[PDB]
């Protein structure tokens, strides 16, 4: 979407891939799996978990008692209470409602950078020696074993 | 030919979340930020029980209306919960000066005893202490009166002046409440009172007081034509309350001896009490209060989440799900 | 060679937003989010027209002063506004009881008739009701008095007690308004009322209240060193006020049988009237309620948007125009 | 600015393309002219609508009479109801005035991204049978005629 | 070969702010958001010092209780600041009438000089002005009683009835206290002013208040088991005052010309006052009003930050700290 | 971070270099040393500079005197106020909280895209005289003496 990985030139999502949230699809003459990257979904997980904690955990609220009672001749203070409820009442449905609706478009956002870096660090590390097909997919020109196929995720990949 | 790939996740979820460049995206992971439900039940805030009345208002409970039980431990209650049908007050009409000033005092207290400040037994040996029943206050059939309250009369044709003093010995305030008798014609005046002209004067360390009855023909209510007004202090510790009268005094006989906490509140709610706790108290029932936001009753007592109009709150905490 | 280039639109705009990292960024497309003008009138809220005083405040209104026009058609209004132009009230000098607690009450009703509730004529044969009329409320130069009230005084020497009831028979609250006249000196309450201890009791189901006239010398107020306080209330549908008077007292001669309304408010506006509909009323005019805020003035009546202290808060839908 | 596109390697905006928000400029000897990527524009057409209609339909309001009137002996309840509007006004203000200027900075981000997203796409599918100029434009190594360009913009661009 | 490379910032810096998505993040440079500190003194607001009473609070320092000091010259104050040792008010027991209303409206003045509005050596020839003393309101060991009231007595066996009337020509408004003396038994009533049953009655033109004294056997408190109460009003420029009375009057004997500022408050401070100025006071101390937060107190004066329960609130403006 | 260039590709930071936020670090015969890429990094400090006065300047208040007194027949009163004082330490401490959680993750986004697009304006120039290392430099294919390296940061660096 806003990083064009996920909506864009990544088609579509992996059923097969149940270990995390973002990961690799390899194929080679040894076999074929899927594998997620713990490295970057580890920290997505770390991330999010610490942006739905600080929503929760940083409602500070003492104790109160909302209700007040005010009898026939008391009208006027009886509308200045309302006004603080209903005011408060617009403020937190107003800010929690954008709230939910900006943070969310941000969690996507975030989610759609993951994937973009862990494209852009395949690319780099892959310099020339496959062909970018432009759908998240690189196509080896010489033969990739399971090693070489490990050494792309774990970030060591010798360049010949 | 060999290849790598780069992917996302996919689930069968159908949960979707709303972005503010798109509506109803289905996410793959969510969590919800908006509590949504109640569980019916008047719980325990603080571990402490609520004071639930039924039949009868705070009103009637704290006077003795003969409908309401009355309390006869060493209570306690965090907040008071009464019932859509609570309509049994001061059966005898009249006004409840700073009513509600004194629900939202009786709303939180720690201890509470309820004890004889004046009793009836042998506090007026010169007054009659019987007459002081009426058919605006009748149980079972028969007349009665409050059950916290003393309706003084003449005897033996006079009603000499009096003078009742309590010095407060408990270590904590102690709730008196009494009533001022207006009736409607100056025969009535003089058949319980023997003179046209009395007053009440209650007094202590801050609390001054002269009540002159006021006789006038007035509409009948719960078929009385005649009003008393009912009056209350809260006297501190080794404070003295003094009663001095010449007629129309609704004299104590039971005061309340009482810690007040720290403010809490009255819903009305039919719901029925559980053995519970909870932090959050609404009319319709206790709700969780881990989420930030609520929806359930903006009227809410305890440490709440605030009250929002919403009906749809959470965040997304996967990715699109686009399998 | 052939080229395609890649590109985004640019206009004639001037439009210029704020962002965090830059100030006055020249856009291509924007929308304003602040109500920035009012139409200068006065308009219906929720389809019903308000009502408009304009030499009298509520209370000259209420009462009748001799300066109000009156509304002898059956009305109902949505909110009140007042000129800033609006100083005649209560041209006889004394308080006016709970006068703010009556203005918000009377700020809405949906129905409302004047009737006379003691007819002037024949409610008092032993009262004198020609000589109630007083310089300080003067009209086209002769002497007047309030139009819905009866200043009772002495005949053919005496001011007998009178006991005067009232049943509400309408289907709604009757706001029953009446006065009390404090002498200036021991010598004209005698003229008066024949008596120098005076008394005047009005009771209900709900009001009882006994006012006793207090004589003393007075700075002299539009003339007037005397002063009449002013009492109202709201008698239930079915119940009976009654007045009972040893003299003194400022009879009620019409009432008000009313609904009262959802609470709104009164206005004070220099604004005109125009048969307009509107969602959000201002002092200065009405306003629309589309956007979410407005700065024209933090006091509004209706449905409105919140009221800033910003100037320009407009969104960006568009590029950075970039020609 | 923020994804490098507009405030960077594209300069500058085209006032000839009135069709739409983002697009392309081709030459050929065919002829020349501004045609607008409708698809992309339209997503962007919706999603700023949409962001603006949620910033202005979200906001709950009830009936209320802000103005409340007290006497001479009821100063603390006046200031009190003072401290009410302020209060409010403060928030409200704050709020109000925030919320503008950090959305306007993603607006513009938006759009920021969908011309980089627009023209990545581009890049990836001619991936060598072009130059790539720098300032938002491809130089063909080939002849590209009226069919070669509109499969450019239709996203079906055959690499042989 | 040769090689250019691009880079950021780092330093030795070791500021954390925290993220959404991380907490305890080393950064380069950072702004703090939130005032966590202040100086302990009580400044000036508006360049306008606080008046600050030392043993005394608002109601002794405005009656004139023996214990406090006077005010010699025409003064102004921002706020008002009370000590937690403030305990010397009534020194003679008794009802201050809508005494937390008085201390609101003098919470800022402008200007207030004091005066003598009724001079004790001439303007009371007919009573005696020497014999209102009390153990109650003593100084140095000896009698004494308010500096600005006057506790009028019988002389030659008679108490005659009064009138004395004072126009405010001054050109600002003008508040007047007084009290009225209710004693504990009908001894004293007949010893201090020769009359069974007397009156009080206090008249401008808003304002108008007769008192009855209330004659009963109270428990004492500051030795005293009778009880005055005290009374006030804001006389208009050009208003005219007058004081009735049979008895039991405690006459003023010093008023004040003020003006009234835009409301302030009342602080409880043990800080002590210091030449310092401040846009933001707090109890503790003054406060910088730059930053948009503090977390000293929510009960402050000025144009103040909000108050908020953080403890670290600042914004990164540099990079990640990678060195 | 969210760009993929300071957590990312370039992989710490250079505290030689004293003169700016961002710049460049050049080894040439000629010499070598460490220069702030001044045009990038002020707009950095201006962007940042009026993000952080619109957070501290936008507070608008007015004169207030928060404290209220009250009487033993005023409790409602009293808890009224309470709730009041409650109700907006709640929002200024809850929205003053979020607010430095989100725009502190905002700003270190901005870095990160000013790095990246800094780099990226550099590979632009150097299309292809020039090997990327994959770590934020480029080993040039020709002698680049000082004139050379003073055009790369200037933005006028010839291609043939
Ligand atoms: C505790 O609560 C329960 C439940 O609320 C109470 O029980 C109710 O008691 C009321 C009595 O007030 C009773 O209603 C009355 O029934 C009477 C017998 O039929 C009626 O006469 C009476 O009518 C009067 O009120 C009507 C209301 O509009 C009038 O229209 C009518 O004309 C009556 O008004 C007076 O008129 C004349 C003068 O002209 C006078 O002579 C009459 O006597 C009358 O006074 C009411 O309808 C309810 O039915 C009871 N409900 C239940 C469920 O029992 C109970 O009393 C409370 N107990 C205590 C101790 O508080
Ligand atoms: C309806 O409203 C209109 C206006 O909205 C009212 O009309 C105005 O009424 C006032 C009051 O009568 C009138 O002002 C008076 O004009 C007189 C001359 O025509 C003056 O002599 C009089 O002066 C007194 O008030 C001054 C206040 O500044 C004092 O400074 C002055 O000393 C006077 O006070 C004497 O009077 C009192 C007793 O009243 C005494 O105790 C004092 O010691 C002193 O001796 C007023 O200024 C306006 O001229 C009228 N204007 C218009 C346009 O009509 C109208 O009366 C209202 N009608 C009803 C029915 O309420
Ligand atoms: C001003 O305030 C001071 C401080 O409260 C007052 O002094 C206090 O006076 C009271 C009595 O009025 C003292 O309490 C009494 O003490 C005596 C023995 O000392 C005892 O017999 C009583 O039962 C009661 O406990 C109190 O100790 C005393 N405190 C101090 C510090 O002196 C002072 O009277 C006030 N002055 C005025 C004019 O109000
Ligand atoms: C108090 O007054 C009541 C009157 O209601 C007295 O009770 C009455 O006593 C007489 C004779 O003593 C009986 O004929 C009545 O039947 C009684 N009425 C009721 C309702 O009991 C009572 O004795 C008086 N008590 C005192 C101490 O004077
Ligand atoms: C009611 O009072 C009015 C006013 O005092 C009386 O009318 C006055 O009568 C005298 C002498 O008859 C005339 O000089 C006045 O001009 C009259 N004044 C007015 C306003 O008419 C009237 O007679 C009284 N009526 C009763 C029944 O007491
Ligand atoms: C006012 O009251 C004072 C005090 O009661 C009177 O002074 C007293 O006079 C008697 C008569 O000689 C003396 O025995 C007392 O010793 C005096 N008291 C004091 C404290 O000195 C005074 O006479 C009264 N009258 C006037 C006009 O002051
Ligand atoms: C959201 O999308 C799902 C997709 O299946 C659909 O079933 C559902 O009705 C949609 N809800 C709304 C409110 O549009
Ligand atoms: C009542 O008063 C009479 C008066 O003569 C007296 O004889 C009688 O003893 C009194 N009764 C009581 C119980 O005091
Ligand atoms: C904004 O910029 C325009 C030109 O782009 C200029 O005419 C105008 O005065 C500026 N306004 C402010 C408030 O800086
Ligand atoms: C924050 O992180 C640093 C990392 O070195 C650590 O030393 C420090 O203890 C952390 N903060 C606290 C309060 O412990």
């Amino acid at each position: 979407g806003l990083f064009g990985a996920i909506a864009g030139f990544i088609e579509g999502g992996w059923t097969g891939m149940i270990d995390g949230w973002y990961g690799y699809h390899h194929q080679n003459e040894q076999g074929s799996g899927y594998a997620a990257d713990q490295k970057s979904t580890q920290n997505a997980i770390n991330g999010i978990t610490n942006k739905v904690n600080s929503v929760i955990e940083k409602m500070n609220t003492q104790f109160t008692a909302v209700g007040k009672e005010f009898n026939k001749l008391e009208k006027r203070m009886e509308n200045l209470n309302k006004k603080v409820d209903d005011g408060f009442l617009d403020i937190w449905t107003y800010n929690a409602e954008l709230l939910v609706l900006l943070e969310n478009e941000r969690t996507l956002d975030f989610h759609d950078s993951n994937v973009k870096n862990l494209y852009e660090k395949v690319k780099n590390q892959l310099r020339n020696n496959a062909k970018e097909i432009g759908n998240g997919c690189f196509e080896f020109y010489h033969k990739c074993n399971n090693e070489c196929m490990e050494s792309v995720k774990n970030g060591t990949y010798d360049y010949p | 030919s060999d290849t790598i790939c780069i992917g996302y996740h996919a689930n069968n979820s159908t949960d979707t979340v709303d972005t503010v460049l798109e509506k109803n995206v289905t996410v793959t992971h969510s969590v919800n930020l908006l509590e949504d439900s109640h569980n019916g039940k008047l719980c325990r805030l603080k571990g402490i029980a609520p004071l639930q009345l039924g039949k009868c208002n705070i009103a009637g409970w704290i006077l003795g209306n003969p409908e309401c039980e009355s309390l006869l431990s060493k209570r306690s209650w965090s907040y008071i919960a009464e019932t859509p049908n609570s309509e049994n007050g001061t059966c005898y009409p009249g006004d409840f000066a700073d009513y509600e000033e004194l629900r939202e005092q009786l709303s939180s207290v720690s201890s509470f005893e309820r004890f004889e400040i004046f009793p009836k037994e042998r506090s007026w040996p010169k007054h009659n202490i019987t007459r002081g029943v009426t058919a605006a206050c009748s149980h079972a059939g028969k007349s009665s009166f409050y059950k916290n309250l003393l309706w003084l009369t003449e005897t033996n044709g006079s009603y000499p002046k009096l003078s009742k003093s309590y010095v407060n010995n408990k270590e904590k305030e102690v709730l008196v409440l009494w009533g001022v008798h207006h009736p409607s014609n100056i025969e009535d005046q003089k058949t319980l009172y023997r003179k046209e002209n009395a007053y009440v004067s209650v007094v202590s360390s801050n609390y001054n007081r002269r009540f002159t009855p006021e006789i006038a023909e007035r509409p009948k209510v719960r078929g009385q034509a005649g009003r008393m007004n009912y009056y209350w202090t809260l006297l501190e510790p080794g404070d003295t309350i003094i009663f001095e009268a010449n007629g129309n005094l609704i004299a104590p006989w039971y005061a309340f001896a009482l810690s007040r906490g720290f403010g809490s509140g009255i819903i009305t709610s039919n719901a029925s009490m559980d053995e519970c706790d909870t932090k959050c108290q609404t009319p319709q029932g206790a709700i969780n209060s881990s989420l930030p936001f609520q929806n359930i009753h903006p009227v809410t007592i305890g440490e709440c989440p605030k009250y929002v109009k919403s009906t749809k709150l959470r965040m997304v905490t996967g990715l699109r799900n686009i399998p």
